């Protein structure tokens, strides 16, 4: 078994952290945990608009939120003192950049 | 050593996030966009 | 030289002018709507429900179980500390 | 040694709690109360449409 | 419109209504989310103005 792996749990365990827990029974006015995530999609939405400007300029919307939020995440959480390098290995981001 | 571990681990991460986010998570708070709009419009 | 009638054409005019499509839509709009908050369904438990309903509902939602979970991961590592080190 | 480290994240997780979270809670209360207070404003206004 | 009007009165959980409901009562509301993503016209528009962006940029 990887730490490493574990991490990438503890990711995707947080990401379901994020809305899920985060959405008091799916409520119009949008509480305090789920303005964060509110502001994300604007400022992610406000940035790719006028970035790329396309008539058809959404669909790519997906992948460079799920770009974002991978590298924001990972580097949330090696920030707490005790625990293991997340994203400094180069091999594998610089292996995610050539595969982009 | 361990190059196809960590790779290997996270691409299937990267697949399970771009499907996962882009079925879910996005959309479910674009609901919540129209929903405020359809009823702001009426 | 005749009679002219328009008092009572209102018959075919109910669809044509701009507030009926206002109209038509809140009447869909408000019946299937639950009145006063009912149903609500205030409490559930499935063993972390209760852990929701007292840190993420709309009224708490203070950070304290981010310091919760970022305690966690001191409690996580330092134990493999323990395993490792 | 690595003691050291989580000694200065409990500082700052004070000056955290101390500063950055009442202002998150202003933020966070003045963008709920703005649509509380516009979606509210909608539904009486078409009200009064429907009055008129 | 009385009946419609009562109705009204008695019957806004305006700070506690799920979208679960607005699904159930319009599903013109999942249709064109639903649309939307298959166009992927992500940008909302006519919501800027009354609704704020929010964001830091």
């Amino acid at each position: 078994l990887t730490t490493f792996s574990l991490y990438t749990i503890i990711v995707l365990l947080v990401i379901t952290s994020l809305y899920t827990l985060t959405n008091n029974n799916n409520k119009i006015i949008g509480s305090r945990w789920l303005i964060s995530q509110e502001a994300i999609y604007d400022t992610i939405m406000n940035m790719t608009k006028g970035q790329i400007g396309g008539k058809n300029w959404g669909l790519y919307f997906p992948m460079i939120f799920t770009l974002f939020m991978f590298i924001f995440i990972a580097n949330l959480i090696s920030m707490i003192p005790y625990s293991f390098a997340l994203s400094a290995h180069l091999v594998f981001i610089i292996s995610l950049s050539i595969v982009i | 050593f361990y190059f196809m571990n960590q790779l290997t681990y996270g691409f299937l991460l990267m697949i399970t996030l771009l499907i996962l986010f882009s079925q879910f998570f996005l959309p479910m708070i674009l609901r919540l966009y129209v929903s405020r709009l359809f009823i702001s419009k009426l | 030289v005749s009679t002219l009638i328009p008092p009572k054409v209102v018959s075919s005019k109910n669809i044509g002018s701009a507030p009926n499509a206002k109209r038509i839509a809140n009447v869909v709009h408000f019946y299937k709507s639950l009145p006063q908050g009912p149903a609500p369904a205030i409490k559930a438990n499935t063993r972390l429900a209760r852990y929701k309903a007292k840190y993420f509902d709309g009224d708490n939602a203070s950070g304290k179980p981010l310091w919760h979970f970022a305690l966690g991961i001191i409690a996580f590592g330092y134990s493999m500390e323990y395993y490792f080190h | 040694d690595e003691s050291i480290l989580l000694l200065t994240f409990l500082g700052f997780t004070g000056l955290v709690a101390k500063y950055l979270a009442p202002a998150y809670k202003d933020f966070a209360d003045a963008r709920m109360k703005k649509v509380s207070d516009v979606l509210n404003a909608s539904r009486n206004k078409h009200v009064e449409a429907v009055k008129d | 419109l009385q009946s419609t009007l009562d109705n009204i009165q008695s019957a806004r959980p305006f700070d506690e209504l799920t979208v679960d409901d607005l699904t159930k009562i319009k599903p013109e509301i999942d249709a064109k989310v639903e649309e939307m993503v298959k166009k992927g016209k992500w940008d909302v528009p006519g919501y800027k103005d009354r609704f704020g962006n929010l964001n830091v940029m």
